[PDB]
């Protein structure tokens, strides 16, 4: 063991984040393309990078699934906390979603084409939010690319998904301040 | 261990030139730990550029810093005067603690000079003493890489001859070098005829310079 | 804004003050208390990723004993009171050397200085990290160098004030 | 005062000596900065030696030197020691100290050395050099000197008593197979001067207290 | 939210810390450096303009040579590390002076007292206007006056550590 | 963000220094004066609730005095300058506090000591509720100990100082 | 020179903006009527203090203009900003925009007409963005009156502009605080 000035020895702790999966969401990311944000023990929510879409039409209604209001109140919010930090969106044909039966399906069209892609924001904002183990995703000014097409979001079960990085609430937690920050008026 | 290992051994180019050195890693490592070093020969190792990018103090801007994960360069934009002379790349952290480059010289690109040969016969003050030391002179020349070849009585000569290089003239930024065959006298006095041979790219064909004992 | 959010944990000590993680908190460890002389600290320092973790911790544990448990999990209580619990630009400023290729916090893994005798520690420092890979010791040695001389200053300072 | 590394130490030891080489800072918080020696054997690069942490905790020698050297400081005194025991011909280098900082702060860097400290490993006792002509055989010619069998480094060979400069190329010395070393000192003159003008080397070689002056002549 | 943003500009000097603005950061002045005293107030001070604008000027500098530049400059990154450098309050208390008639800190012009032998510099305190039109010397003469104070009694703290 | 208002009242005084709330600003009480000891912890301070409403109160004397009334209140101002007043994270935990049941600082009443002969008086804390029932003084009394230990403190630190 | 305590000379900086033009905004001040936010070396904003409408029309289509997505990423943003400080904004007809192009054409009717006036919440707005020099544009609790019919937002070049005022970040970076406060639901 490392000892300094004689008498003081080097230790470490490592936190164990899983403790506050009852009050604050937790990202962990399972490999290079799939990666997770948690709410509690029954659900959470699996972003995607993927060539393979799920949705072929152009339409988000959330003004409907909002009516219906058979969504995760939780879920909800996070897919609101992620769309709203994206920086300068204004392609909202290329954001696709699917609301029935109250699931959450949403669909970011990566391939709409450098820093003026729309998938630079929705990667910045995928790579803030899946912090601990993002950097294996992808590899310019905070500006990225991506050879995939779409980032899919989508509703998932409590599983041991979190195979490649610890759950950790930081991402969540600190993306909460850039919301509503670098939108545009429409 | 740790391996850096930075490209080309030699970089030759004018003044005036942007200069583009290379330092690539064993394993992948993080930028902050990445140093370049200046080093002329009378003088201490002098820190160009830290933590990939930052330029040191008195580092006039011409030098830049810039890579990531393996592959690591330093730039000069216009290689000035002094600015000939050795790099080292560094990184601190793995084992070795710090690990160097085996480092990359900058030198003067000139037109081609070819060497002018001149070869000596052993003074007989040596014979006296037991030892003879026949000298193959190569003067003002460039660029560097050239071949002497030893030849007793028409035999190749391999293991017997040290060679030595002056370092760029200052002015004509030409090279001189020096082999020096060593033989006992009993085998210097059992061949007669000694000659060197030079091949340069700034020569017509190979030249030979001889000479008989006596 | 800025932090507000107080650690409560004096009961059964031999002094108030300081914080106790237990092994539930720590990943494949036993229990870690740690003296009020450093936990104290985390009133006052504005930019400590371990002072941040450790309201956040303790709020979870408050909220979870003292309010009952929803049948659906929300996320509102944690929505409303992030900014008391920890310093968004801290993280922010992890953020930035992240995406500057500087090593940054991921607030997972932190270091301090345990006395051989006396058992007296220092506030946890975070274990940096850079494209997946963490310091090594080596990298930050002079800054593990400087604790040990707070803390002997520390230790000289109550040796004085114990009289 | 100005931010500098005042060196000490060094010199010439048989293998399996041993030599203390030394370094006191001028003009900066010593203790603040981690300590470094880094040394350069002739024709090779750069190579890291060892170092210790600002505090004295701690202390790292490359695997070469490893149970040989031993570095250590006095940060009352504001210095820093590197004692080499059981030295090897191999550690025939120029050495140099240097200052890093290693906090998360800063990123790695040697910002402040010292001056090279020579030292020298050989079994080879000092000796002075032989001087051989190297004599000229239209146009220019090419006479010199023939500095062989000196130990140790360095010589100074002048030609004419200092008078003569233009066209002089004085070789790097090559350290010969016997421990001793050898160079040559060329000068091209024009051709037809080999009668009227004298040609005279004069080498110094102030460790073995050796002055030699050698008339080249033509045949 | 609180600033975070730490100044690392050691190499080279006599001891590390300190800040040096150099000829760009400054209109028509040559190169001014400050000592770690100064600066190392601006980890812990929430309301000196000054040290908002040392954070402002090193996240420029480290931005621009850490990062690649865009072919449109993209003014994202400010947006998002802006809080991480400068205290959105601190200028918030300069607008409503300014709406008050009360004189204000613009951000541009700086004072700081220098030892005519030994060369340490205070910390500098933003020159105040007030509609156009700086204020003289005279009306802040006795913060100048405590100001050199603070000097004095930091200079006898240094003699009495430094045995 | 962090709060930067700083309070203005050191006319006529013995020190500059201090504030003094007006019967206007009391309820049911004649004027209280703070000193410069006391108040200037304001400035440093991230945690006291009373400091908060010193900004506050300055403010809105402040804005009155110095702008002149609209014909229509309007709440643009505060809601500009809320932030440089007030730390809303203090609240918030003051929220957090009063949803878990835990006694909390409704900002209305506080209480402080007051030196029997010399006058000196402390930074008044707040008074603590929970479910409209306010703590007994039995309830913090430990609190007020401390709180005259360190007046003890600061009375002979400044009988050290007056020399 | 001024000294202090005998020994302590009192001695001034000026730090030189420019510097950050890379990394962020900056505003400045050409005279009393115009007046300029730059970005970077090649594009910029004006703002115009004016009696001479350049807008006739009362839309602002950008829903058309960022489906388009030929404007400047970044000046679109400085907008978005600018128009989501002002307080108590309501009366919609009084902006009118011209997107063509991808240009930024952007006109405040300050004439819709003391405090509840639209032309207050912009100028209070363009006080506080243009805030190095904006004291010489015009002369009552914040609340501010001008004689000038029109604030005129257009895209400009990179030019001399800041030739009464030098340019200053502290405008842009101390309104970003001010976005969606004291804005009404709709
Ligand atoms: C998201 O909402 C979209 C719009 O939703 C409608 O409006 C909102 C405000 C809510 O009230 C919502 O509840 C409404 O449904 C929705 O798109 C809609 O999808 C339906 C299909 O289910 C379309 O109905 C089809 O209409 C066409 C004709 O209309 C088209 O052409 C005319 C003329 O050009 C246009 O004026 C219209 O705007 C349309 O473009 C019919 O030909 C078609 O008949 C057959 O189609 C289905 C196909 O399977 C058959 O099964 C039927 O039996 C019919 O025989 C449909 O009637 C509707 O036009 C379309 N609206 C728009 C504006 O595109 C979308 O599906 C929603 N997405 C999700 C994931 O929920
Ligand atoms: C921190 O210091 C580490 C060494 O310090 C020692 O260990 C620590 C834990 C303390 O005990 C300290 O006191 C010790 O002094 C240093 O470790 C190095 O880590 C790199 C990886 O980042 C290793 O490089 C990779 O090695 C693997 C394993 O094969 C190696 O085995 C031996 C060592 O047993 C080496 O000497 C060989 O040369 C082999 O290289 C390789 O598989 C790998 O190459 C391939 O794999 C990767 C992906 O896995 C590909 O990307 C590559 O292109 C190749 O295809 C790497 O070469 C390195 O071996 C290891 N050294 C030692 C001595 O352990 C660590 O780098 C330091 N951290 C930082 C951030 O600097
Ligand atoms: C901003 O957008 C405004 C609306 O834009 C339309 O809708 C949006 C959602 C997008 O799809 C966009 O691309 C669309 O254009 C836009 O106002 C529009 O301007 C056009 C003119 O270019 C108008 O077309 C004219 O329509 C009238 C008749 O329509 C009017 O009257 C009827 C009946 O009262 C109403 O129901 C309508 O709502 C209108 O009020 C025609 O008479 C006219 O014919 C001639 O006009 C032009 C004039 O130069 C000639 O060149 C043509 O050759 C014709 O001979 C046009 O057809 C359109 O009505 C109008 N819409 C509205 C709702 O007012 C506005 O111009 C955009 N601004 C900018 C700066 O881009
Ligand atoms: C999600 O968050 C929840 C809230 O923080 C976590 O709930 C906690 O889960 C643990 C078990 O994983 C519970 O442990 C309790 O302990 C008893 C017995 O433990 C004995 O051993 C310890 C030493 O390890 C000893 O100190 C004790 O005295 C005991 O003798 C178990 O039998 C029970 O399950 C019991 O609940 C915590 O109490 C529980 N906390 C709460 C508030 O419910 C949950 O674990 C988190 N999920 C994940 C996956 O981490
Ligand atoms: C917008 O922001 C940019 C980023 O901050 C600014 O770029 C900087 O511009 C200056 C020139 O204006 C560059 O200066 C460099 O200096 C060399 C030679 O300078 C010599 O003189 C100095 C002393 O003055 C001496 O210290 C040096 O060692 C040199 O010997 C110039 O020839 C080059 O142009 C060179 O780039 C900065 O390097 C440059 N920084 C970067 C990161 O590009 C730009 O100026 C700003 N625009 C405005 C209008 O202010
Ligand atoms: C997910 O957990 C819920 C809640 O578990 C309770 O609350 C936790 C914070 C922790 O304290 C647990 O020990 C608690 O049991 C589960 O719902 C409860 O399940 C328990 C049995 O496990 C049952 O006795 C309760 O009645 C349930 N409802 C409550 C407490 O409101 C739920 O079953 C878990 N889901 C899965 C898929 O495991
Ligand atoms: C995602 O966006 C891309 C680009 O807009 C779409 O790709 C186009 O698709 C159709 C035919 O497949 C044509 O418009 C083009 O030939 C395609 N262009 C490119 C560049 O691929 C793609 O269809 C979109 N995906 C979804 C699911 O909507
Ligand atoms: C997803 O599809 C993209 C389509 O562009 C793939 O990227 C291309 O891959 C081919 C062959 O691998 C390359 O020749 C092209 O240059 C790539 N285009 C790029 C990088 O823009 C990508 O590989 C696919 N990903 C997966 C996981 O299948
Ligand atoms: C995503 O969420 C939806 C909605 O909750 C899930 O579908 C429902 O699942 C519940 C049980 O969990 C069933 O009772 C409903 O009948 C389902 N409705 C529909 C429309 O499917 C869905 O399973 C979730 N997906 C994943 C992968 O977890
Ligand atoms: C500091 O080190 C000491 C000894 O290494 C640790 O003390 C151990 O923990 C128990 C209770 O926690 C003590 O009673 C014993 O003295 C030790 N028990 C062992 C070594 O089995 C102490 O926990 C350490 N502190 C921290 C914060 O790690
Ligand atoms: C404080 O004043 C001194 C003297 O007025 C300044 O020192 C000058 O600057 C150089 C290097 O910066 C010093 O080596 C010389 O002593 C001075 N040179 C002159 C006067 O030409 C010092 O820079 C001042 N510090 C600040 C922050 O302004
Ligand atoms: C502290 O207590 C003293 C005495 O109880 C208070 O002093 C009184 O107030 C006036 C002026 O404010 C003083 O001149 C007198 O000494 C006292 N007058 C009385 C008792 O009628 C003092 O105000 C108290 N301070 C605070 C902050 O409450
Ligand atoms: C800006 O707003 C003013 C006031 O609403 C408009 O002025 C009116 O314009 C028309 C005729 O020009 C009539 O409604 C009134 O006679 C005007 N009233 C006043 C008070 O001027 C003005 O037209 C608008 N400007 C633009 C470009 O739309
Ligand atoms: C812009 O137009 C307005 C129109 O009101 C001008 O303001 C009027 O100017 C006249 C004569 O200068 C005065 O008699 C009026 O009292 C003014 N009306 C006000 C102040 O509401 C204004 O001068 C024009 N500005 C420019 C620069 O031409
Ligand atoms: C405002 O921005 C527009 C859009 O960029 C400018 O107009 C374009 O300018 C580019 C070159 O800068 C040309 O290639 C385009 O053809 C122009 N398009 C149009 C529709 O004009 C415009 O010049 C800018 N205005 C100012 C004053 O700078
Ligand atoms: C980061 O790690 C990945 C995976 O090992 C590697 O490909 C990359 O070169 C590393 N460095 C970066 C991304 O700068």
């Amino acid at each position: 063991t490392s000892l300094y000035k004689g008498v003081y020895e080097l230790q470490t702790l490592e936190l164990n984040m899983e403790t506050l999966n009852m009050t604050m969401p937790l990202s962990c990311t399972k490999n290079n393309s799939h990666h997770y944000i948690m709410v509690g023990n029954e659900t959470g929510l699996e972003l995607t990078l993927t060539n393979t879409s799920i949705i072929n039409h152009k339409f988000c209604n959330l003004s409907d699934a909002h009516k219906k209001n058979l969504y995760d109140h939780a879920l909800m919010s996070i897919i609101s906390t992620f769309h709203l930090s994206i920086p300068n969106f204004n392609q909202y044909e290329a954001m696709s979603c699917d609301f029935n039966g109250g699931k959450i399906s949403v669909q970011y069209n990566l391939s709409h084409s450098h820093c003026g892609t729309v998938a630079n924001g929705v990667l910045q904002t995928f790579m803030r939010m899946a912090w601990g183990g993002s950097y294996i995703a992808l590899d310019n000014w905070d500006c990225i690319m991506t050879s995939y097409q779409y980032l899919i979001i989508q509703n998932t079960t409590w599983e041991d998904h979190c195979q490649f990085s610890r759950p950790s609430p930081i991402g969540y937690l600190c993306l909460l301040s850039q919301r509503t920050r670098d939108i545009y008026i429409s | 261990d740790i391996v850096l290992t930075q490209s080309p051994g030699t970089l030759s180019l004018s003044p005036g030139e942007r200069a583009t050195l290379s330092c690539r890693a064993s394993q992948s490592v993080i930028s902050y730990y990445v140093a370049w070093y200046q080093h002329k020969g009378g003088q201490a190792p002098r820190l160009l550029i830290y933590g990939a990018s930052s330029r040191a103090t008195g580092v006039p801007d011409r030098f830049s810093g810039s890579g990531s994960g393996t592959d690591f360069t330093l730039t000069i934009s216009s290689l000035e005067p002094e600015d000939f002379a050795l790099y080292y790349c560094q990184y601190y952290g793995s084992s070795p603690l710090w690990a160097f480059g085996q480092g990359t010289k900058v030198e003067i690109k000139r037109t081609v000079a070819a060497p002018s040969v001149f070869i000596f016969p052993p003074s007989d003050e040596q014979l006296k003493s037991g030892t003879a030391s026949v000298v193959c002179l190569l003067n003002n020349f460039y660029p560097r890489e050239a071949k002497v070849q030893w030849k007793v009585d028409n035999a190749l000569q391999s293991g017997n001859s040290q060679e030595s290089v002056t370092e760029q003239d200052s002015k004509d930024s030409t090279y001189s070098l020096s082999s020096t065959l060593t033989l006992s006298k009993a085998d210097y006095e059992k061949h007669k005829v000694y000659a060197c041979e030079v091949t340069h790219q700034g020569l017509s064909s190979p030249v030979t310079k001889s000479f008989n004992r006596g | 804004g800025t932090f507000t959010w107080t650690l409560s944990d004096s009961e059964g000590k031999d002094t108030p003050g300081g914080y106790c993680l237990t092994r539930w908190m720590l990943i494949e460890a036993e229990l870690k208390c740690f003296g009020n002389t450093a936990v104290a600290k985390c009133n006052e320092k504005h930019d400590e990723e371990f002072c941040d973790m450790l309201r956040l911790f303790d709020f979870n544990k408050q909220a979870i004993q003292r309010l009952k448990a929803p049948a659906q999990t929300s996320i509102q209580l944690i929505n409303k009171a992030v900014n008391a619990l920890i310093n968004d630009q801290l993280c922010m400023k992890n953020h930035l050397r992240d995406i500057m290729g500087i090593p940054y916090c991921n607030y997972s893994k932190y270091w301090y200085l345990n006395h051989t005798t006396t058992g007296r520690t220092s506030l946890p420092k975070c274990w940096l990290v850079s494209n997946g890979s963490y310091l090594n010791e080596t990298h930050f040695s002079d800054d593990i160098e400087q604790q040990a001389d707070n803390m002997i200053t520390e230790m000289l300072q109550k040796e004085y004030m114990e009289r | 005062d100005e931010v500098q590394l005042v060196q000490s130490g060094g010199g010439l030891v048989r293998p399996g000596g041993s030599l203390r080489l030394s370094c006191a800072a001028a003009g900066f918080t010593f203790k603040s900065y981690s300590m470094n020696w880094v040394r350069q054997a002739p024709g090779r690069g750069l190579e890291w030696v060892s170092s210790i942490t600002s505090g004295g905790s701690k202390t790292y020698y490359a695997d070469v030197v490893k149970g040989r050297f031993t570095v250590s400081r006095d940060n009352a005194k504001q210095s820093l020691y590197l004692q080499m025991n059981s030295l090897r011909a191999e550690d025939t280098a120029i050495y140099f100290c240097a200052r890093s900082l290693h906090s998360t702060s800063q990123p790695s860097y040697m910002d402040v050395w010292g001056r090279k400290i020579t030292v020298i490993v050989s079994s080879a006792s000092t000796k002075g050099p032989s001087v051989f002509p190297l004599a000229p055989s239209g146009g220019t010619a090419a006479l010199g000197c023939l500095v062989k069998d000196y130990f140790p480094e360095p010589v100074t060979v002048s030609w004419n008593s200092g008078a003569l400069t233009s066209g002089v190329h004085t070789f790097p010395a090559v350290l010969q197979s016997s421990g001793l070393y050898s160079l040559s000192s060329v000068v091209t003159v024009p051709s037809s001067s080999l009668g009227t003008q004298t040609y005279i080397c004069n080498v110094n070689h102030k460790p073995s207290n050796t002055k030699v002056d050698k008339r080249v002549e033509p045949k």
